[PDB]
DNA sequence: TGCTAAGCGCACCTAATTTCCTGACGGCAATCCGCAC
DNA sequence: GTGCGGA
RNA sequence: UUUAGAAGGAUUGCCGUCAGGAAAUUAGGUGCGCUUAGCAGUGUACCGCCGGAGGCGG
């Protein structure tokens, strides 16, 4: 019965997680869009109905959990390991599996449709982001949540798009020598993570999370993306990452 | 183990790695210049289990 | 509390050659393995 | 509470 | 309802000895800065006076 545009400004995330068995760096994209719908999923036990349908990702400042060497490559660092379940949870000394941890200063550009979408809204998300993570990561603090009308009012960063054209339109042979070759013609693109694909049948099986609900084995896919400046953007539309899910897919585009 | 939105309610998913796929960038990476990091903290015995 | 309005700021040509750039010794010890018997 | 088994 | 949920990397330390950068040079020709104006704005406020602080006379 009304729509409208909140932002979530400048939020720090300590030690998120980096790791996607072929991608050390930006956390996949559904775990941001998960962000959005547990953020949506606790507002409406407060009994306050809205419906969040497409989040921006705008990237202020990052930082990588290591050091870099003399010769411009990246050494990650973990924690020291503690007690883990398992046959050897006695012993002192434990094992070293692996992981990587990114820090990051980022804003939310949340599209919003309920009955009504005013400040008391914003107050509301305000208070119901302090009991939140994003990734795997705490939030220290945030700057402001306010409601924005055109791209004006949105502050200086650098979105994240989608760049499927640039991918099925190069080299060949396979996918993985179109991502090689596309990445070393033009050198501001990154791979990311966009979803999940199924290896099996729709079940139940034995030792689910919760065991009332379907279940699906399933694999990550890989795409390409890049970044775009907040002040040469066409419109908000073309920067707003939705859900889509065919049979055997669960993916994360923008229309 | 995740959950992921399909339709009105949500389906649970576990997710398995690839194992054929790691293999297959690391060969076509030591031959290759655009930007990569090694990871250095699998042990030999731990690989072996 | 006021402190100007207009125009413009070159055309040429060049920027050296030689000789060489060290010999030694060494670069840590500890721990990070599930599973079937 | 042991010893195996590879790269 | 986020490749979910969990984590102490620690202690110690002698980089040192020696030394020749060096020789030669041509920066040169030309040239229109320039038409107008009131230091104004008001150019600054003095003695008192009772009161005791607070208020009018010249």
């Amino acid at each position: 019965m009304m729509k409208g545009y909140i932002l979530l400004e400048k939020v720090n995330i300590e030690n998120a997680n980096a790791f996607n068995n072929i991608i050390v760096g930006i956390p996949a994209i559904t775990s941001f869009l998960g962000f959005a719908r547990a953020l949506e999923r606790k507002l409406n036990a407060k009994e306050i109905a809205i419906r969040i349908n497409g989040v921006g990702l705008e990237f202020h400042e990052y930082e990588l959990k290591g050091y870099k060497n003399k010769r411009g490559q990246y050494v990650t660092s973990c924690p020291l390991p503690g007690s883990i379940p398992g046959q050897n949870e006695k012993k002192l000394d434990a094992h070293i599996m692996n992981q990587a941890y990114i820090d990051l200063n980022m804003s939310f550009l949340l599209e919003v449709e309920g009955p009504h979408v005013d400040m008391s809204t914003c107050k509301s998300i305000k208070s119901t982001m302090e009991t939140l993570r994003i990734a795997g990561g705490i939030i220290r603090n945030y700057k402001k949540i306010r409601l924005i009308d055109t791209l004006a009012d949105i502050p200086y960063g650098y979105f994240l798009t989608l760049r499927q054209d640039n991918l099925n339109d190069a080299a060949g042979d396979d996918m993985l020598d179109k991502m090689i070759h596309a990445l070393q013609q033009e050198d501001t693109l990154v791979p990311i993570a966009v979803g999940f694909k199924a290896l099996s049948e729709v079940g139940h099986v034995e030792g689910q999370r919760d065991p009332e609900k379907d279940h699906c084995f399933v694999e990550s896919i890989f795409s390409l993306g890049g970044f775009e400046c907040s002040k040469i953007l066409e419109d908000i539309n073309s920067c707003l990452w939705r859900y889509k899910t065919e049979e055997g897919l669960y993916l994360c585009t923008i229309i | 183990q995740v959950f992921f939105p399909v339709g009105g309610s949500y389906h649970l998913l576990s997710i398995l790695p690839s194992t054929v796929l790691n293999y297959e960038v690391s060969d076509r990476l030591y031959r290759s210049k655009i930007p990569k990091i090694r990871l250095r903290l699998l042990s030999s015995n731990a690989a072996s289990t």
